[PDB]
């Protein structure tokens, strides 16, 4: 309810590492984990490099590319609430699109059910690596132009016949941890795969 | 405590409460010990408001129940600071050494940190934000942490102390702190006032901590955690369009904006306003509420899960 | 005599200085610290010091000056480099070898040990004189003759007049009794920079500020003895008008005054004014130093040193108008001086104002700004100087909100706004037309038709058309220049011609680096003339546009001429010009 | 030759600061050695005197003083650090006393911090470039020796990384013109985990010969926090006007030595000035900085890379507004650049240097260093404004160079900019970048560019 | 408004948002414009 | 068509919006600065007064002795 | 009074109301007496309300209290005070009316600023003194007919 002006909130963050800064906007939107992920930050990135490069060797790829899809998201808001979705094109769409999806299923966390009461970390980089593989297909396939029209004729072709995989996406935040990695894993491969026969399917006919 | 600005009818909402509060355990509930006996502590208000409440309480028979312990404006001013405490000793004494539950209402808080002030100063303190007193954080827990129930005794105490700021904000030091010590805040905004809805309470601004835990499947319908989250999104979605459509115009909107502007529509008007004197059951309550969100299609409606839309998406 | 008692940072409390009066200088501690008496409370006084008074002894003497702060003037003030507290730079640097200012340094702020060629003037061993009156002249260098002005608060029948001769400042040059006590007067005079200097009479400003500079000069007039303001951050216009004053100005003599500024910027400057020139109009060639006299005081120097620069700076300026000169003072930066103000302020706890400053900042920014103006001398021979003040303003982000913004432009009667913008387009004068103005128009009419009646006329019509500028420039803005008629366009196009050709300078090329008002009057007739004469004929635009090309380029050149030809040359060429562009649209209409 | 008075007339303790009682003739700051009961030692310094009184703050805090059992030995100086030309490759503490697991310095000189201050008739403009290794400061925000060039930041913003890129990489751009480059790198108030990171990077630089790392953590008692910039700087000018050496200074979190100071002067009972900080913070930073620049009679300078972080990501905040009229620049981080994953996140377009062209020059740096900047500068705009206009223009009206600007500002933003953590590089080089970059416009389109340049270089 | 530092900062950012988006528009009407007056001459 | 409600909008904002906030960032500045400053001062500048009172009363009180 | 900010010509203005001053004559003696003060003005300012007056020739008439911004900050409080005094003494207590002038009240407002701020004292709006308002009372609240005189100030 202040800003970061406040004397404690200043001297804290002239010596405190990461800053998990909640922003209640998301508490008034009912969103229930409520990092805002623009302000906040993590100066311990550069020191997990080993842990992440032997856990998943392209996992910190992922994650910038993550945080670049956040960033435009944030960054063309402001245009939309000037003129409106009228003018977006193929790309900011589809970055919209994902923007939407990781905010919903990636972010959020219900931590009332088996769902979301403990994510491990596998799971998390599978719904990531899961995500960023398909906005970079989506981008790679818009812009292949294929059909004579490609662009956001072929967003709305991957919207409507391929929207499937669309919502197995936005729904595999369900996988249950109970279940084990060697299950959840294997489910997220096969979705993987799924996946990639889009986008390839997709450009089969050439839109 | 019930954040107020001067004018609303914050005086109204709580007599409001003290003539309706009750259980609701199954909808059960002589209960004698059930009956909250109120105390009424009022501290700075004007003559017509303290009329008013005795009038109330005298008129909803409860006047062999309830409990007065007034400090007038004209009254002298550091009597203020001491009738709260007073206060909160007979609930203590009542509820925890005798057995019965205890509603507290201290009105006018800001007349209390009047008080505090006057003496800080008096003193030649050190001053606080806005020159209050540096301890009004220690007096203002000392004041609020005397309510809940206490695992010994069958007793309890549940205050609500309700609040005016200055000018209508809440940075203003005390009603922050309180923010920062009570586990709940209502708001009365004076948009809704405006509007000429009886019932102010902006329902956005609105918070209570303990919420998870008087709710649930053993006092409560299932969905009830489920309804409040989807009411307070669409609400607060819908205030979004509607702020985007008042520059974008009415013809910009779509169809989701416009299932939305009717929404906050008729949940501003139907489902806020009530009765002067008119209650309402929790589960009618919760009826209401799923009309409401009917509205918008299945699909819309992301917080409320597919087990319990089952259950209620049709009735 | 006296010892301190306590040493809480700047501030000092010393004991036994009953006689000590307020705001009367002291020197502190064995290191010959410097500060000023605040408040004497009780038997003891209170002692702001200025370098720091870190490594203070309690009982370490105090030693008494019985004057303010206070400047030395007479010979040797011009060329050298002086602080804020009229310390010289030069001389320091020379005595110490070392480059690091001491720290309680005692160097005199003029050599006493130098020798100056003096020769009094005709009166006599016997007769009678009075504060004022200019009884000998010294040749400080060439061609900048220093008059020798006996001290104000000082009269007396003549009793001894030193015959002409080389002698220094520590010689009794003369020497006089009023009552039957005699006094006998050096060739030094010291006199407090919070005291204004003693004038006869306020006269008014009557001659412009010939800066030079055609925009400066033509359309936003400046007087001699008249405030100016200059929004000076960046485009480097304020160095290039400095550079400009000191070059080609009226003014006999230049006291450049910074303070609180970067200290690299005031290193930059003063090796710029060592390197700038001026050639005399006796076709002889001299160096702006020997005219010129500069104090800088960059941030790193005392704040109290850094507020009192600009009143050491202006005292100067009286000083030197007391012999009749022509002298222009330049605060580098005023906005400095007010932020060296408020820091002095926090330092007294006073109670704060309007943004923070002391509440006496306009007070005293007015006070500062009074003194300029054209006055009459005191005591005899008669003879009349002018003291102008050509002090910059520094507004934050450009924002004329600030309270010594609005102070300053409520004070300054001349304004002339350097715009980024034009600076950003490539102008070399950087003046914006549409903010700068210059009140004392109304006072220098009278110079103004007596020179040309017709330029004042001019004048007006230039600004009509300044004032038609922007209005055609919306014009073009919503529909274009087709909406445009014949006699819009060409006023449009005539505006244009302005702003690209006269309006602007050249600066750097020898032709366009020092506009005389002679070229500046005949490109103006040239100018309007045309433009009035090309419009009463509405005739097509298109048409006229193209047989105009000759009398296009020719007041096109009317600014490319170089000065070398001189005035009688230029106004003849001129002249034929506009007499040749009249015949052009008069003969084909 | 005089034996210091060893008092033990403690009259009074409060906070951190303690009232001696008789003091005979103090000092005002004076350096005092306290001796506790327990036997432990702790140094103070002395504040305000008065009549045989002289209130002490010290260091490391005061529990444990009590007013029967504590001396209070005094010494009678003003904290001369020790200076010598073998301080250099080393790492010292906030105070002075190394830490790298050395001997203490032996002197040449003992220099009292606080030096006097450079007379303004013997400073000379700075000239010559300061190549650093990040192309964004070194093609369009030049950087000459002699400037005092600051390095706004913001909390979270990575200013630590760029300030190690800086003290390893730096360098004179002379080599191909045709080893007396010196970093005396300060550290005020870092944080416990980047103290690591510090010791780290100046413990396997590579190039020993040239830092000395004074370092300030953040619970290291404040009063050193004070001190130590004015270490650095007394060291400094020793090392470039005293030893003729060319020096380079990083000030790391300045805003944490204005907060040392506004902590120091609360504790004197002074009253706070504008929004908070003392009134006296101008005079502070000014002393500071001014500390620096280049002197005729000395073949030596001293150039300044202060790091300073602006609160709440504004300028309004008083101690970037402050420092902004005593220095001549501003090189800011950009939060959202950060977050665009450009690891030097420089907002070239908001930054500049005032004084940028003494370093562009024919002798020095290359001639067609001006020309490239100001084309670089001007088509980056073109590329923004360009990008913006598709953002609403739906980018099918866009004309071709339209689209050649928006390439060409993808191509500066994910090529130029973001340069590696250790991709040293050479100005000549990175002026062979900005010349691959510009070359996509036709010859005829950079407009910018002067005549007798793009022929000399669009030809590749 | 209620006055505060979160307040004013909020408001300045308002101002700048407004700016741009002023700006933006800007550009968009002078584009739309541009292509109305070449209409205009293409029917002419 | 167009074009008109383009103009429509930008002059708005233009007119309108930013001519509202501008006041209101100005009046925001001077109720803290204005107003919380100053009243910041004058408290403690009060509070030092009551030192001074105390600390002369003190030693008038001793020198009486 | 006249609201008008800096650079208008509010003193053009006032000269001219001044020299054209006159009852509306639908005599002499009890004709407009005009008090001219002039709190905290410029001295080209100074100058030219000197030469306009004397110009008019209704010097006969008019009384000058000319405060300069050179003059001490404290004495310019006293000017209006002096002003306002002798336009009492000439109004009701000779007869004549009294048309009292007072230019750039601010600088009066501004030499309020500057006494209270020196003695310390409680601040109002904007740094200026608590009792301002009772001081430009006890400036302005004097105009008025008294009823057993004939006079008006």
């Amino acid at each position: 309810g202040g800003d970061f002006s406040d004397p404690v909130t200043s001297a804290t963050l002239s010596i405190v590492q990461v800053f998990w800064g909640l922003d209640k906007k998301l508490a008034q939107r009912k969103h229930f984990p409520s990092v805002n992920w623009l302000i906040s930050y993590s100066k311990y990135s550069t020191a997990l490099e080993s842990f992440y490069e032997q856990f998943d060797p392209d996992f910190i790829n992922i994650r910038t590319k993550a945080r670049e899809v956040l960033q435009r998201e944030d960054d063309l808001n402001e245009i939309v609430q000037l003129v409106g979705k009228d003018a977006l094109a193929e790309g900011d769409k589809i970055t919209l699109e994902t923007a939407k999806l990781l905010r919903e299923d990636y972010l959020a966390q219900n931590a009332f059910t088996p769902y979301d009461k403990f994510c491990p970390f596998y799971k998390s980089v599978w719904m990531m690596r899961n995500i960023i593989h398909f906005y970079n297909l989506a981008n790679q396939a818009v812009e292949k132009g294929a059909g004579m029209d490609g662009q956001k004729i072929t967003y709305t072709l991957i919207k409507h016949r391929l929207g499937d995989l669309f919502y197995r996406l936005v729904s595999q935040k369900f996988e249950d941890p109970a279940e084990g990695e060697p299950a959840l894993v294997a489910k997220f491969k096969k979705l993987h795969e799924d996946l990639t026969a889009g986008f390839r399917a997709l450009e089969d006919e050439t839109r | 405590p019930l954040f107020s600005a001067a004018g609303l009818p914050h005086n109204e909402i709580a007599a409001q409460i003290c003539r309706q509060a009750g259980l609701v355990k199954r909808l059960e509930k002589d209960g004698e010990e059930d009956n909250f006996a109120i105390v009424f502590a009022a501290m700075g208000v004007n003559m017509e408001t303290a009329q008013f409440f005795k009038r109330d309480f005298e008129e909803n028979g409860s006047m062999e129940r309830v409990t007065l312990f007034l400090n007038l404006a004209n009254d002298p001013t550091i009597e203020r600071i001491i009738t709260p405490r007073i206060a909160l000793t007979t609930a203590e004494y009542l509820a925890y050494e005798c057995g019965k539950h205890v509603l507290v209402i201290l009105t006018d808080m800001s007349s209390y940190a009047d008080a505090l002030r006057e003496v800080s100063a008096a003193r030649e303190e050190v001053p606080g934000r806005r020159g209050y007193p540096g301890y009004m954080y220690t007096d203002l827990a000392q004041i609020y942490e005397r309510a809940g129930r206490i695992e010994g005794r069958k007793g309890s105490i549940t205050q609500i102390p309700i609040l005016t700021m200055p000018n209508d904000d809440i940075t203003h030091p005390t009603p922050d702190l309180t923010g920062y010590i009570t586990e709940g805040q209502i708001y009365i905004d004076r948009q809704l006032q405006n509007r000429q809805i009886y019932p102010p309470i902006n329902v956005l601004p609105s918070l209570s901590r303990l919420m998870k835990s008087a709710i649930g499947e053993g006092m409560t319908r299932r969905d009830h955690s489920d309804v409040s989250n989807q009411l307070y999104a669409n609400y607060a979605i819908g205030k979004d369009v509607q702020a985007m459509k008042a520059v974008v115009g009415e013809e910009a909107l779509s169809s989701e904006d416009l299932l939305y502007l009717e929404f906050l529509d008729k949940f501003e008007r139907k489902f806020v306003a009530q009765g002067a004197y008119d209650s309402r059951n929790i589960f009618q309550s919760l009826d209401l509420a799923w009309t409401l969100l009917r509205i918008f299609p299945r699909e819309l409606l992301h917080r409320i899960p597919g087990k319990t839309l089952d259950q209620y998406y049709s009735r | 005599y006296g010892y301190v008692r306590k040493v809480s940072g700047p501030v000092v409390i010393a004991d036994g200085m009953n006689g000590a009066a307020m705001y009367e200088l002291v020197r502190v501690g064995h290191d010959n610290l410097i500060g000023e008496i605040i408040r004497l409370e009780g038997d003891s006084a209170t002692i702001q010091v200025y370098e720091e008074t870190a490594g203070l002894m309690v009982n370490d003497p105090v030693l008494r000056t019985h004057k303010p702060l206070s400047v030395e003037l007479g010979p040797g003030i011009l060329g050298n480099i002086f602080d804020g507290i009229q310390r010289p730079l030069k001389t320091i640097a020379i005595r110490s070898g070392d480059v690091y200012i001491p720290r309680g340094v005692s160097v005199p702020a003029l050599d006493k040990d130098t020798l100056w060629e003096f020769q009094p003037k005709k009166i006599g061993e016997g007769d009678l004189l009075t504060g004022g009156d200019l009884y000998a002249t010294v040749f400080e260098n060439s061609l900048m003759q220093h008059h020798v002005a006996l001290p104000p608060d000082a009269m007396g029948k003549v009793t001894y007049v030193a015959p002409a001769g080389q002698y220094s400042l520590k010689d009794t040059v003369l020497e006089l009794e009023f009552q039957g006590v005699k006094k006998s007067f050096t060739m030094l005079q010291a006199w407090p920079v919070r005291t204004p200097r003693p004038v006869s009479s306020k006269l008014a400003a009557d001659t412009p500020l010939l800066t030079g500079q055609r925009v400066l000069d033509a359309l936003f007039p400046s007087v001699l003895g008249g405030t100016c303001a200059i929004p000076g951050a960046f485009g480097c216009g304020k160095t290039v008008i400095s550079q400009a004053l000191s070059k080609y100005s009226n003014s006999d003599t230049v006291v450049y005054v910074g303070c609180g500024e970067r200290g690299n910027e005031m290193a930059e400057v003063l090796m710029d004014f060592p390197q700038l020139t001026m050639t005399l109009p006796d076709g002889r060639e001299e160096s702006v130093m020997k005219r010129t006299t500069l104090v800088a005081n960059t941030s790193n120097m005392p704040v109290a040193a850094r507020e009192a620069s600009i009143y050491t700076g202006i005292t100067i300026a009286e000083y030197f108008r007391d012999m009749g000169y022509n002298v222009s003072m330049m605060a580098d930066s005023t906005s400095r001086w007010a932020e060296a103000l408020r820091e002095i302020s926090g330092r007294l706890a006073e109670m704060p104002a309007d943004s923070g400053y002391p509440a006496y900042l306009a007070a005293r920014l007015a006070s500062f700004y009074e003194r300029a103006g054209k006055v009459k001398c005191l005591g005899g021979p008669e003879r009349t100087g002018s003291v102008t003040i050509v002090g910059a303003v520094s507004p934050p982000g450009g924002d004329f909100s600030d309270p010594v913004t609005s102070a300053t432009l409520s004070i300054v009667q001349v304004f002339w706004g350097l715009d980024k913008k034009l600076a950003q387009r490539k102008h070399f004068p950087s003046v914006n037309w549409l903010i700068s103005y210059s009140k004392y128009s109304t006072a220098l009419e009278s110079f103004y038709e007596q020179f040309d009646p017709d330029f004042i006329n001019i004048r007006t019509k230039a600004r009509e058309v300044l004032q038609r500028e922007d209005d055609l420039n919306e014009i073009v803005q919503l529909v274009g220049k087709d909406a445009l008629a014949e006699g819009d366009k060409i006023t449009l196009e005539t505006a244009k011609l302005l702003r690209e050709d006269y309006l602007a300078q050249n600066a750097f090329t020898p032709y366009d680096k020092f506009c005389p008002f002679y070229k500046s009057v005949w490109m103006m007739r040239n100018i309007i003339h045309f433009y009035n004469l090309a419009n009463q004929a509405v005739i097509t635009y298109t048409l006229i546009k193209h047989r105009l090309g000759d009398l296009f380029y020719r007041l096109v050149s009317q600014k490319f001429e170089d000065p070398a030809e001189g005035e009688p040359a230029l106004v003849a060429k001129f002249k034929k010009l506009h007499e040749d562009l009249t015949a052009g649209f008069r003969a084909l209409e | 030759l005089e034996v210091a008075m060893e008092y033990r007339t403690v009259t009074g303790v409060a906070g951190p600061l303690v009232i001696l009682d008789k003091v005979k003739g103090p000092k005002y700051y004076e350096i005092v050695n306290i001796r506790l009961g327990d036997g432990t030692m702790r140094r103070g310094q002395v504040l305000e005197v008065d009549g045989e009184k002289a209130v002490v703050q010290v260091f490391e805090g005061t529990s444990g003083i009590d007013n029967k059992f504590t001396t209070v030995q005094f010494t009678g100086e003003v904290l001369k650090t020790p200076v010598s030309l073998d301080m250099l490759g080393r790492i010292f503490n906030g105070s002075g006393k190394p830490i790298d697991n050395g001997p203490p310095i032996l002197p040449e000189a003992y220099l009292d911090i606080s030096g006097s201050s450079i007379n303004p008739s013997e400073r000379t403009y700075p000239e010559e470039m300061i190549q650093t290794g990040i192309s964004t400061i070194d093609v369009m925000n030049s950087i000459a020796r002699g400037q005092k060039i600051p390095l706004f930041s913001a909390a979270g913003l990575p200013h630590n990384e760029i300030a190690a890129q800086i003290c390893r990489q730096a360098g004179l751009v002379k080599r191909l013109e045709k080893d007396n480059f010196a970093i005396v790198f300060a550290a005020m108030g870092v944080n416990m985990e980047t103290a690591q990171f510090f010791k780290r990077d100046f413990e396997e630089n590579g190039s020993m010969e040239r830092v000395t790392l004074f370092l300030n953590l953040a619970n290291d008692p404040t009063i050193e926090r004070i001190i130590t910039p004015r270490i650095a700087l007394t060291t400094a000018e020793y090392l470039a006007y005293e030893c003729g050496k060319h020096v380079l200074v990083i000030l790391t979190d300045m805003s944490s030595y204005a907060d040392a100071l506004r902590e120091v002067s609360a504790a004197r009972e002074e009253v706070p000035g504008r929004r908070g900080y003392p009134g006296y913070m101008y005079t502070d930073l000014a002393q500071i900085y001014e500390r620096a620049g280049r002197i005729e009679g000395r073949k030596g300078s001293i150039t300044q890379i202060p790091i300073l972080t602006m609160p709440n990501d504004d300028i309004t905040h008083p101690t970037p507004d402050l420092t902004g009229y005593i220095t001549e620049g501003q090189i800011y981080i950009d939060r959202q650049l950060q977050n665009r994953q450009i690891y030097p996140p420089i907002n070239v377009l908001p930054s500049l240097s005032r004084l940028m062209k003494s370093a562009i020059g024919e002798g020095m740096t290359r001639r067609d260093h001006s020309d490239v900047s100001n084309q670089l500068y001007a088509n980056y705009a073109i590329g923004k404004d360009v990008q913006a206009m598709k953002a609403v223009v739906g980018e099918e009206a866009l004309s071709s160079e339209d689209l050649l600007y928006l390439e060409f500002l993808d191509k500066f933003e994910r090529k130029f900019v973001a340069q590696g953590a250790y991709d040293s590089r050479n100005i000549f080089q990175s002026l062979d970048l900005a010349w691959t970059l510009l070359r996509i416009f036709p010859r005829e389109l950079l407009h910018r560019i002067p005549g007798k340049t793009l022929d000399q270089y669009y030809s590749r | 408004v209620v006055p505060t530092v979160t307040m004013l900062g909020v408001m300045k950012s308002r101002l700048v948002g407004a700016t741009r988006g002023h700006a933006l528009l800007k550009k968009k009407s002078d584009a739309l414009t541009v292509q109305f007056r070449q209409i205009l001459k293409n029917i002419v | 068509l167009t074009l008109d409600e383009a103009i429509k909008t930008t002059n708005r904002r233009v007119n309108a919006l930013e001519n509202v906030v501008k006041p209101r960032l100005e009046n925001t500045i001077t109720y803290i600065k204005g107003e919380l400053d100053e009243l910041e001062r004058e408290d403690f500048f009060r509070l030092k007064k009551i030192q001074g009172y105390k600390k002369r009363e003190i030693e008038r009180q001793l020198a009486s002795s």
